[PDB]
């Protein structure tokens, strides 16, 4: 992790920012599993946060 | 989401090999699928547990 | 509260929950529904819902 | 009013449709199901 | 093909049974089809594995049913090299004619 | 009716010739390879039975005939597929407003667009404006 503290990192940007950030973040579970392909936009963006 | 209730746990889970896990808190889970009732719907039929 | 939000930025994206009026203090913003522009607002516009 | 949503049509939607109708059932149970569900809805 | 594995402690764990499809190779037998070539069709659109680079040249010959079966033993047999961890907490062997620097 | 394009590697497989069709030496090849030896009249009519053109010539229609006869899939998935391709004028298994619109005035039961777009919005799921074969048939569930 060297000097970097990830959840600090997060806080530092906006709010777009840090939801498209969690987005790419999870990405290798949202794209690969079969219960997430009919999800919208703001549910996507309301779980990256969470996960 | 069908529960609504905890439950022990009935055996141990160990790591074998240097693993990566994305845990969600069933809280915020349940919070965002009762938000999102028609992705509910879909997500309660295509998601099936290994374990 | 105050927000500086960059051009580009996005503020609502679809599909997300709505729980904040917002006064437009300088510059101008626009809405945009299903790829297309509906409304545009300018200085002294409030846009949101009756709480 | 971002909770409220205004509906419309495309120049371009509906210069195909006309375009379509220009060139213009009896097994279609599911669709006649559909059909007397979505009746059944908005009444 | 069924190969158990053993363990660290001297004792027997895991189990471990292989696939292989020869359907395409064998003698047909069918059920019920609309045709029997039509269930020849299906049978061997199911043995894609065995139909390529596996055994790529039995059409390039004739009479392979004699090395068709040991081509497709001789990748399961190599199951012995990973039964060596034996299912036990294996450290990372170097390889052959190296030293480590620390 | 899209599950059937990847048949296209099988044939590409078992049609060794390369001349767009299976040649009788790729036959006798793939037999004597297989072991069998049956007799070289009874696959003449097997092949002659089996081409619809009978010349000799196996096209992607002789096998696909036969695939759909023995696929055998769900009444409920038949119906559905039924469903969508007439449902879709252009074929691509999209349903728009649109099409919507096109299938709602050719039957007669018109609509008002109000109508037609909470309809469109009940089985929307994803909210961007896409009607999805899992969407629908979600919708058809209930």
């Amino acid at each position: 992790s060297r000097g970097i503290d990830t959840e600090k990192v997060l806080q530092i940007c906006p709010k777009d920012m840090r939801a498209d950030i969690c987005v790419h973040l999870n990405r290798k579970v949202f794209k690969e599993h079969p219960a997430f392909r009919l999800a919208s936009d703001g549910c996507l963006r309301a779980l990256a946060m969470e996960f | 989401w069908k529960e609504a209730t905890l439950a022990q746990s009935c055996a141990n889970v160990r790591a074998l090999t240097y693993c990566d896990l994305h845990v969600i808190k069933r809280d915020a889970l349940q919070k965002v699928l009762e938000f999102y009732t028609a992705f509910s719907h879909s997500f309660s039929r295509n998601l099936i547990l290994t374990y | 509260q105050t927000v500086h939000c960059a051009p580009g930025d996005l503020i609502y994206h679809a599909g997300e929950s709505v729980d904040s009026l917002c006064f437009v203090v300088s510059g101008s913003l626009e809405v945009i529904q299903d790829d297309e522009v509906v409304a545009i607002l300018g200085k002294g516009d409030v846009f949101g819902d009756v709480f | 009013n971002l909770r409220k949503r205004i509906v419309f049509r495309k120049i371009s939607d509906v210069k195909r449709e006309e375009e379509e109708r220009m060139k213009r059932l009896p097994p279609d149970h599911p669709v006649r199901r559909l059909f007397q569900r979505f009746r059944q809805q908005k009444e | 093909k069924i190969a158990p594995i053993r363990n660290e402690q001297d004792k027997v764990v895991l189990f471990l049974c292989t696939f292989s499809d020869i359907t395409a190779f064998k003698q047909p037998i069918e059920d019920d089809s609309c045709k029997g070539w039509g269930k020849f069709a299906r049978l061997t659109r199911a043995l894609t594995s065995s139909r390529g680079v596996l055994q790529q040249l039995a059409p390039s010959v004739q009479k392979g049913e004699n090395v068709h079966k040991h081509s497709r033993l001789a990748e399961v047999l190599q199951l012995g090299s990973d039964i060596l961890p034996q299912y036990k907490q294996e450290a990372p062997k170097t390889p052959p004619h190296i030293i480590l620097h620390y | 009716e899209e599950q059937i394009a990847e048949f296209k590697e099988a044939f590409s497989l078992f049609d060794k010739d390369g001349d767009g069709t299976i040649t009788t030496k790729e036959l006798g090849t793939v037999m004597r390879s297989l072991g069998q030896n049956p007799t070289e009249a009874e696959l003449q009519d097997m092949i002659n039975e089996v081409d619809a053109d009978g010349n000799g010539t196996i096209d992607f229609p002789e096998f696909l005939t036969m695939m759909a006869r023995k696929m055998k899939d769900t009444d409920s998935e038949e119906e559905i597929r039924e469903a969508f391709r007439v449902f879709d004028k252009d074929g691509n298994g999209y349903i728009s407003a649109a099409e919507l619109r096109h299938v709602m005035t050719n039957l007669g039961e018109k609509l008002t667009d109000e109508e037609v777009d909470e309809m469109i919005r009940e089985a929307d799921i994803d909210g961007d404006g896409q009607v999805n074969y899992e969407e629908f048939v979600q919708m058809m569930t209930a």
